[PDB]
């Protein structure tokens, strides 16, 4: 199969700065047979550039395509914060029609700290089975964050799993989500539950806790 | 109709108007590219031999390319076609090989290198035979440009 | 304008045959032009082109998918259908259908459906359990928990509240079923006025349930 | 349809039993003049450094043209060749670079 190879993996760039995405095919291929896709988190892809270098209907002029043979280039000129999706090339050269691994453009902002929150396992959840303590981290910036849980002042291991969003296409910012899974039987013993949030956008680790509905 | 012959070709259509290389296995069947098999069968680009005898085996493999000067590229290209056979033995046996190099002049813009070769070999029942190339990505498979065949020569 | 709907089971059973169908609204398939097409996308990496079909019923498939694949049209029925075969782990992926302008001048896919995420197991589909997570500016949102298979949608006051919503990617628990939270952040002096119901839906299990989040 | 003189029309193509017309797959093969072919003729797909100028239908093969800035001459129909930019000294240019010709310099 013809193999496209997108370089690089990711790009970080602030708005206004200029983006060059590469797509290089293992064999040279028409040019009529190279198209570019944009895929915003949680959406189906959508056609940016077709024919190596044609803007699909509706696409802002900020986007451009170039190349032939084996080397093809997509160029976003003056970045908007929207433009921070993932970008794919595909080749209708020969056949399987193939796609490149994809290049992910990530926004560059300016450190914003997380607004920490903590939710008590609602009474209804407890009434059957287990108890879930959910820790939120809001509109931040950047990628890194640490999350520790403390039960009668002891550290946890394994008994949690988290999930982050992608950057906001309007804002610029992530958001994390750590949950604490332990049975509504082992929960009823221990008295103090704490969510510790260490971040580079903070002076010192900010903590959020509760005393089992007191 | 009771005859042992075969000529299978590059799928991918038609023109305008321990084994060296990699095996070509995208060849396919029934007279449209104008292939045929006749007292022989196919097996991932390997013709399989029914009737033990002498067989004039052959293949042409077309190399087409354009080129550039880059930061970390030596442009010399070794275009070699191999015709191996698998017998009752563990490792493949090369039967024939034909090679060519690309031009050297830093002034080359393109490269057209077709490679025909063929010759008779005595094959046994269930011997399997396949083509194999270097610079596979350079091989053009327009159906007249590259093909693979054999017949019995009784 | 022209729109596409990924109709089809979100679950299929190890070495049973997966199937889906795509629907067309506004303009019809018939018209000797485009190629109606299936693309899958393999757990957060490369898209894979499966195969396409024309309005004359002629197909094109990705060799490496060593025909497990079949795909078809019915203009009288306004839908095209794909069917894998014999499936496994390596078949679990979101499956988009899409319209490619074969050469009716582009080459490329101008129209996609939103694509349904298919999971291959013999698993038993489970409905989600919803428990609200109870509340300057405050943070409130419900926890959708213990379902299967993986497609779950969750909005707020049914599409009327989208401000500051952060629904976080589902986490495949060690149980085998999935969790997923869905927070909102609102002005802290609104915990009493035009307040907040989250509506979790789950097609594979027929679930569609609301829930009010409150002090 | 059914044969007409022992011929099937464009887009269609004949059967083994010789009795029925069958129809070329779309954007895969073709047939353009009335025929008796047991197989439709396969479609071209533009080799590199060309542009597809029209898609391969069922009664017409795909059309390829040289890229913009390259030409295709009668005796070099295998690689599109780069148009020259300058002429030599003492030589003046009349006639631009087309899909089918180099530039044309005179004296």
């Amino acid at each position: 199969e013809i193999v496209l190879t997108q370089s690089p993996g990711t790009l970080s760039l602030s708005p206004g700065e200029r983006a060059t995405l590469s797509c290089r095919a293992s064999q040279g291929i028409s040019r009529s047979y190279l198209a570019w896709y944009q895929q915003k988190p949680g959406q189906a892809p959508s056609l940016l550039i077709y024919g190596a270098s044609s803007r699909a209907t509706g696409i802002p002029d900020r986007f451009s395509g170039s190349g032939s043979g084996t080397d093809f280039t997509l160029t976003i000129s003056r970045l908007e914060p929207e433009d921070f999706a993932v970008y794919y090339c595909q080749q209708f050269g020969s056949s399987p029609w193939t796609f490149g691994q994809g290049t992910k453009v990530e926004i560059k902002r300016t450190v914003a700290a997380p607004s920490v929150f903590i939710f008590p396992p609602s009474d209804e959840q407890l009434k059957s089975g287990t108890a879930s303590v959910v820790c939120l981290l809001n509109n931040f910036y950047p990628r890194e964050a640490k999350v520790q849980w403390k039960v009668d002042n002891a550290l946890q291991s394994g008994n949690s799993q988290e999930s982050v969003t992608e950057q906001d296409s309007k804002d610029s910012t992530y958001s994390l989500s750590s949950t604490l899974t332990l049975s509504k039987a082992d929960y009823e013993k221990h008295k103090v539950y704490a969510c510790e949030v260490t971040h580079q956008g903070l002076s010192s680790p900010v903590t959020k806790s509760f005393n089992r509905g007191e | 109709p009771q005859r042992v012959a075969a000529h299978i070709t590059g799928t991918r259509g038609r023109s305008n108007t321990k084994a060296l290389g990699r095996k070509i296995n995208s060849w396919e069947s029934s007279r449209s590219g104008h292939s045929f098999l006749s007292n022989l069968h196919l097996r991932n680009g390997e013709l399989v031999i029914h009737e033990k005898g002498f067989y004039y085996i052959y293949s042409q493999t077309y190399f087409r390319f354009q080129e550039e000067i880059k930061e970390n590229t030596k442009n010399d290209k070794q275009m070699v076609q191999y015709i191996y056979k698998y017998t009752s033995y563990p490792d493949p046996i090369l039967l024939m090989k034909s090679a060519r190099n690309s031009c050297w002049s830093k002034d080359a813009e393109y490269g057209l290198y077709s490679i025909y070769q063929g010759g008779i070999f005595e094959l046994k029942e269930n011997d399997r035979i396949f083509v194999s190339v270097t610079n596979e990505h350079l091989i053009d498979m327009d159906h007249e440009a590259s093909f693979f065949g054999a017949f019995l020569v009784g | 304008q022209v729109q596409l709907q990924e109709s089809g089971p979100g679950l299929v059973k190890p070495s049973q045959t997966l199937s889906l169908t795509c629907t067309v609204s506004g303009g019809s398939i018939s018209s000797g032009d485009y190629f109606w097409s299936w693309i899958r996308q393999l757990p957060g990496k490369g898209l894979e082109w499966i195969g396409h079909i024309h309005n004359s019923g002629t197909t094109y498939y990705n060799p490496s998918l060593k025909s497990r694949v079949t795909i078809s049209v019915d203009t009288s029925k306004k839908q095209f259908s794909l069917r894998l075969s014999s499936v496994t782990a390596a078949d679990t992926a979101v499956y988009y259908c899409a319209r490619d302008r074969g050469g009716d001048y582009y080459y490329g896919m101008d129209v996609w459906g939103q694509g349904t995420t298919v999971t291959v197991s013999s698993a038993s589909t489970k409905g989600p359990s919803v428990f609200p997570l109870a509340p300057g500016t405050a943070a409130l949102g419900c926890l959708v928990k213990d379902y299967f298979p993986e497609p779950v949608t969750v909005s707020w006051n049914s599409g009327a509240l989208t401000s500051g919503v952060h629904t976080f990617p589902a986490v495949l628990q060690s149980s085998g079923l999935y969790s997923l939270s869905s927070v909102v952040t609102v002005p802290s002096s609104s915990l009493g006025t035009q307040t907040y119901i989250c509506n979790v839906n789950h097609k594979p299990s027929n679930t569609k349930v609301d829930k009010k989040v409150e002090p | 349809s059914s044969p007409s003189e022992g011929l099937c029309p464009p887009g269609h193509h004949i059967s083994e039993d010789g009795r029925d017309c069958i129809s070329c797959k779309y954007g895969q093969d073709y047939s353009t003049h009335w025929n008796d072919l047991l197989f439709c003729l396969r479609c071209t797909r533009c080799d590199s450094g060309e542009v597809e100028l029209s898609p391969c239908t069922t009664t017409r093969n795909t059309v390829c043209q040289c890229e913009e800035g390259t030409f295709r001459e009668e005796d070099s129909p295998e690689m599109c060749r780069k148009c020259r930019t300058g002429c030599p000294r003492g030589m003046v240019k009349v006639g631009d670079c087309t899909p089918w010709s180099d530039i044309e310099c005179v004296h």
